[PDB]
C-alpha cells in the first residue's frame, strides 16, 4: 500500500461524499417528525460545605450545604485551589 | 450613539396570520390600531392582540442563528441583525427545539452535536457568596446513601 495517490484520492472522495450529503439534507423540504451519561465526575462523588455564621443578637449557627452538581463543583474548587496558591 | 436594532420573529395562529398578512400587504395605518404587542415583566410572556382579540404569547429561543440580510441590487447582501428569538402566539419551556425552515426540525435533538449549551456557573457564584458566610466547612466524597 502507499499514501501518494491512495491518501489523496480517499480524502477527495470523502470530501465529495460529505458535500453531496450536506447539500441534500439542507435543501430537503421534507417535514421532520418531532447520548452517553457522565457520572457525577470521574471520582463519582459530590461536594459538601458545612459552615458557621453569627445571627442577630448572639448566636453561632452552622450550615452544611451539599452540592451534587459536578459543574458547580469544578468551578467552586478551581477558585479555592487558585486562592490557595494566590497567597 | 447608534444602538443595534433588535429583530425577532412573530408567529401567529394561521387565521390570525392571514388577517395580519392581508393588513400588512394593504399598507394603511389601520393595521397599527389592529395589531398591538404587550410584553410582560416576566420577559418570556406576552399578549399579541390581533383586531383587539388577545392571544397568549411566549418568547422562545431558537436553536439556530438567523441573520437578516438587506440588498439594493440582489447581488450583494449586507447583514443587518441577528435573530434568535420568536414570539410564538396561540427555562426549558422557553427553548424551541425546531428551526424555522422545513429541513430543520428537531435540529436541537438530531442535527446538533451535544458538546453543551449552558446556569451551572451562576449557581457557582451563589455558592461562593454563601461560602463566604463560613469559618469551618466539612466536605466528604460520598457513596450510595
Amino acid at each position: 500500500r502507499f499514501s501518494v495517490a491512495e491518501h489523496q484520492e480517499r480524502y477527495k472522495e470523502e470530501c465529495q461524499r460529505i458535500f453531496d450529503l450536506q447539500n441534500k439534507v439542507l435543501s430537503s423540504t421534507e417535514v421532520l417528525s418531532t447520548v452517553t451519561s457522565l457520572n457525577s465526575s470521574a471520582t463519582g462523588r459530590c461536594l459538601k460545605i458545612y459552615r458557621t455564621f453569627r445571627d442577630e443578637e448572639g448566636k453561632e449557627y452552622v450550615r452544611c450545604e451539599t452540592v451534587r452538581k459536578p459543574a458547580v463543583i469544578d468551578a467552586y474548587v478551581r477558585i479555592r485551589t487558585t486562592k490557595d496558591e494566590e497567597f | 450613539p447608534h444602538e443595534l436594532e433588535s429583530q425577532f420573529i412573530l408567529r401567529l395562529p394561521p387565521e390570525y396570520a392571514s388577517t395580519v398578512r392581508r393588513a400588512v400587504q394593504s399598507g394603511h395605518v389601520n393595521l397599527k390600531d389592529r395589531l398591538t404587542i404587550e410584553l410582560h415583566p416576566d420577559g418570556r410572556h406576552g399578549i399579541v392582540r390581533v383586531d383587539r382579540v388577545p392571544l397568549a404569547s411566549k418568547l422562545v429561543d431558537l436553536p439556530c442563528v438567523m441573520e437578516s440580510l438587506k440588498t439594493i441590487d440582489k447581488k450583494t447582501f449586507y447583514k443587518t441583525a441577528d435573530i434568535c428569538q420568536m414570539l410564538v402566539s396561540t427555562e426549558k419551556k422557553f427553548i424551541w427545539n425546531h428551526g424555522i425552515t422545513l429541513p430543520l426540525k428537531n435540529v436541537r435533538k438530531r442535527r446538533f452535536r451535544k458538546t453543551a449549551k449552558k446556569d451551572v456557573e451562576k449557581e457557582v457564584k451563589r455558592l461562593l457568596s454563601t461560602d463566604a458566610e463560613a469559618v469551618s466547612t466539612r466536605w466528604e466524597i460520598i457513596a450510595e446513601d
